[PDB]
């Protein structure tokens, strides 16, 4: 559920065979607490976009998956409408926590 | 007038009535066996109990403390104004009056107007062979059958071990050769919810059991020896006698141990003619045969009344909830 | 007048009554034995507890160190002045006494007209045989049953380890084949809501036992056998002495754990009469209960006297709301 | 001088008091489990704290480090004066002062009377069975209910891991099989606001244990075996010792942590004779519970004098507003 | 049984010829009284992948092995339907068991 | 037979040498009554292994024997069958009886 | 099969003299052994006082106790495997619950 | 046939000179149909020795002599093969017929 594209995208930026290394995004994403930050911390991840895109053609490997602009705007409402602290950090660890695992980026 | 009582009451940490060890560093909790019915067939369990004769010793206790403030307390044996348990052992033919008079032992009656220990509790003399059965009947302390069935034993027992710490002039322990008494004994507490039940059979308090009528003119009649206030303040002192039972004054080991002593539930009956006994609490299923036993007991024509505390007994029967057992004997002695 | 008092208190950190370790590096807190209903049966869990022994001795403590200061203080043991829980021992013949002179242990009388603390807590002279019961008693300490059932388990006794630093004149540490002694010895401290039902009867303070009244023409007189103010005296020490029984001063281990202390809340009753002790504060609804233990009492005849710490105890009773404990004895002390 | 002390102290980034580790790369705060009601049922939670030990060991360190510099210092035991926390050995029967000199550890008299710590902190020794109870104990130091409630959480400690560096005079870091002694040595930091409740029963100084009260014509004396100065001077040094507590002398690891230290707010009292032992400070309402603890002590003859320091303490008790600890500690010894 | 993969990769971070000794995730995992915390836990010893990776090649061992992102599903699901605090602790100390057992790994 | 093992491992906890005396664990595994107190006191007790690996060349002694990942991932299944207290007191009761033998631990 | 004199000579160390360690309610359990949960409930309380007594037996000038070897508890454990009858548990239990009263010469 | 030594020891418990007069044990050891209700009884009978010891220690008179562990396994190790009650009966009834002789113990 609109869950492992983002972790796939949190992971291209951690994973092998690149060069754009940014613990900072995948650290925040984990350690977030209020709409605000957790929104410029996602923001501030998708913005490495451009950068990997550019960067996947340098080895020939296929391209990463950005994910879709309907799974971004989920977030939207599927965060609007959460207001305890419990259930906000729930979502915000298990997106850090999806992004270390052991596939493969790009063949 | 009779009175029956039974029910539940927990307890814990409790130590009352051990062996005492005697000659030993070890006080042993008295056991007994009982008969658990179960799934499996009926079985033999060993479980922490209270003997009847200390719950009547704490009952004759409580009798003498709320007599002696009755204006006619006079009439107390000195024994049992030293709450000494004993009635004329062997050898004796004499009783020593609290009032220093001396009351002789060749007469029930006079015996038993002047003695309200001997009349209440029954009393026997073996040097002239003048005997009197007691009017209050204690059963056994046990734990109740359903609490075995759910905690599948347990042992229900601790040990905990007391120093007996020797500190001389000089500050020293010894070693068992100057005269120094320090070692560390052990005391064994347990715990449960017991069940109790007392029977009141007071029906012949001032009144001698070898002439219990006169038949002036062929008519039924009570015998008393005592004028009717005597016999009122007595019936009065044996029913406040059980405030301190319900409220934690049984047992031995109380300056160390009280019981925690919580009354959990509760029946009693009372009525001036001759009733059954209530089924004992030990049993599970008493509930059902308390309130069979009291509607059918009052449908033969028993004018019986029924206090209840925490238990319902349905809505057929007539019976009062009394909240406290102060309240039980205080609804108690209003009828006489 | 005889007083009883029962209410929930708060440890934390504590490691009162252990069971020592026998020259061993363990030491542990003494356990025992309670039965909750916990919805699913009465089942029995095992939990700390101070025994009453420790309790007791720790009330004889602040008896002895406040009555001190009266004027009366010379009629004092001399063994008790160093807190020496012993009485009589049992090989001992003649007691020492405060002043330097000496006490022949049978006449029970003298025994309590000299000494004061045999007076309070009964004493035992195994060697005549004379024997004198406390006349304060006090129970178990056991963590309140709703606590229990609402933790759910999940043992609340930690075991931590603080060691015993053995620097030689060479400032070396080494083990017992070069003389030293290097152990890291452990303790187990706990914590929890407990409940305490200290029940003390002091009507027979100064009065022996072998004679308590003495019928001079046909009167409940009492037999004091010492001076009007030195048992009034005596009186307001043994209620001051639960001053610092209530304010942490109980237990052991106090140098280095002192137990961090607060009474929760507690209701005491007191009265000339005899009455029925409070039930322990240990069940959930005590509180309840012994509101009808009061509001059923004094109906019946007994001018009992109720003072509460933040407790409620409903309305329609006249109940005296004390801010502390301090509070508390001071209006007992008014009353004797 | 019962003086009783408690109040608020807020620890910031200390590590006093680990679990030592058995010396592996991992060395983490002693932790205990306390309670605390939560306003919908009463939990236990892990948090980490400071034993008593430690906290009386710092006390003797400061005692004796004020007490060298009185010329009535010579009275010191001489493992004393390295700061060794032991007392008396497991198997020794002498004792070594300052100068060199030798004492007997029997006649505790003498034993206190030529020497300091072992006379204010009590002592022990196995061999000849002499005792002495502590004239100091302190309490835990726990972080606050009001502070551990409120934060939901929040696990404070932080375990910081800082290693040590070698090199060898080639420079070279090593390896394994060359040893080189290198350890990540790992440690635990914590946080919060703690309370303490400190007693000191000052006042039996210089008095042996087995006759704290001597008479010479029916009339009570201290036995004040020391010369008066020596008494006075022995106090002083005892109330200067909180002045290198209060202000971040306690716990371990002062070489590296050294904690960040303040008190937020205390509350103490001196008076003269037996007084009730101040409640905790970690209690949220404490402050309230002390309001009713001496405003109506006075009131029962109690000559409790109360300095406060950040605490109101109301308005209608006489409380001396202290500014800081050290002064504090002036008023105290103003009366000696 | 879908926990020894991730208890194998729990084990390689508190055991000798890695040099982590990192006692303190490993007693958070263990010591977990809500599932936050349980994931919290579980996310701070995850987080040490990238370390570990290179780090056993630089010391002659053979590579980590990382919890397959199959079992990060299995792992989510069961939290999600365990709150009772009783099962939830039952699997947090299942988790770290054996983390301290006696795992042959870098021959 | 997978007793003896975790048995003689607990043995290590309480004996002569190895100055480490843990009673606790042992009385809370003997006394565990639910599924989770004895898995909670196993861990207490495996959390003192590496204590015990650096102890035992600190006195010369042979290294002690680390339960095998087997036994253990094979008592975690014998223990999840077990739903009356009375077969689980057996359990406990064999596992914490092997650590008061007189095993050679330091021969 | 010849342990159970060998476990009932380390628990006689729990009633003799010279050792001031009076636990006779472990005594009592093993020998009130209804079944075999609580049997092995009792051996282990006896063992759990080994150190105590390993330890004070040297405070006092006497050898020290001879604590049951691990063959001694894997017979205990085989026994009480293949033991599902109360028949000849009773037997069981009192045979080394007998063994705790006898004249042993522990201190010369 | 080490029926003396545990004779005299039966009849302490039964003896003027010792006032504690326990029957029980002796109609216990006497009626026996089986083994396990001898063993209790025998053991019920043993159980009492710290009684006696320190009883007559408290008289004055020398202690009674516990029976020797020497014959102890005599007893089980014959009384195994006993399985039939009548020829259990010609020692069973002689146990509780030497306790009720003079066995002159202490003047």
């Amino acid at each position: 559920g609109w869950i492992r594209n983002i972790g796939r995208y949190l992971s291209y930026l951690v994973d092998d065979t690149f060069e754009e290394y940014a613990y900072d995004v995948v650290d925040g994403i984990a350690k977030a607490r209020t709409q605000e930050e957790l929104l410029e911390g996602v923001y501030k991840a998708l913005r490495l976009a451009p950068k990997l895109k550019k960067k996947a053609e340098s080895k020939g490997c296929p391209p990463p998956r950005i994910p879709s602009p309907e799974d971004i705007e989920a977030l939207e409402e599927k965060v609007e409408q959460l207001s305890n602290p419990k259930d906000l950090r729930k979502l915000a660890v298990s997106l850090a926590l999806w992004a270390f695992a052991s596939w493969n980026n790009c063949p | 007038m009779y009175v029956r009582i039974s029910g539940r009451i927990r307890l814990n940490a409790h130590s009352l009535n051990a062996q005492g060890g005697g000659g030993t560093n070890y006080i042993e909790i008295t056991k007994t066996k009982v008969t658990v019915r179960t799934e499996n067939g009926w079985t033999v369990v060993e479980v922490p109990a209270i003997t009847g004769n200390m719950l009547k010793h704490w009952h004759f206790v409580g009798f003498v403390d709320y007599f002696k403030t009755t204006p006619y307390g006079v009439n107390l044996t000195e024994r049992a104004l030293r709450y000494n348990g004993t009635r004329f052992g062997q050898g004796e033919t004499t009783a020593t009056k609290a009032n220093g008079a001396t009351v002789q032992l060749n007469d029930e009656a006079t015996i038993i107007k002047e003695l309200a220990d001997a009349d209440v509790h029954g009393f026997l003399a073996p040097k002239t062979g003048r005997r009197r059965v007691s009017l209050v009947k204690a059963s056994f302390i046990l734990p109740t059958e359903d609490f075995i069935k759910e905690v599948e034993g347990e042992r229900l027992i601790t040990a905990i071990k007391h120093n007996r710490v020797d500190v001389d002039e000089k500050g020293a322990i010894g070693s068992s050769k100057e005269g120094t008494a320090q070692m560390l004994f052990s005391r064994e507490y347990a715990t449960g919810l017991y069940g109790f039940s007392i029977v009141l059979d007071l029906g012949l308090v001032g009144i001698p059991q070898g002439l219990p009528v006169k038949f002036e003119e062929n008519q039924p009649r009570p015998n008393i020896v005592i004028d009717p206030n005597e016999r009122k303040a007595r019936i009065e002192s044996a029913l406040k006698a059980l405030i301190p039972m319900l409220s934690g004054y049984i047992g031995a080991n109380l300056a160390r141990s009280f019981p925690v002593f919580k009354v959990e539930e509760l029946v009693a009956i009372a009525s001036e003619g001759p009733i059954p006994a209530l089924v004992h609490g030990f049993y599970e299923d008493y509930i059902e045969a308390n309130r069979s036993i009291i509607k059918n007991a009052r449908a033969l024509g028993f004018n019986i009344e029924v206090f209840t505390y925490n238990v319902d007994l349905g809505e057929d029967i007539e019976a009062t909830k009394v909240s406290s057992v102060e309240e039980l004997v205080a609804n108690l002695v209003k009828m006489v």
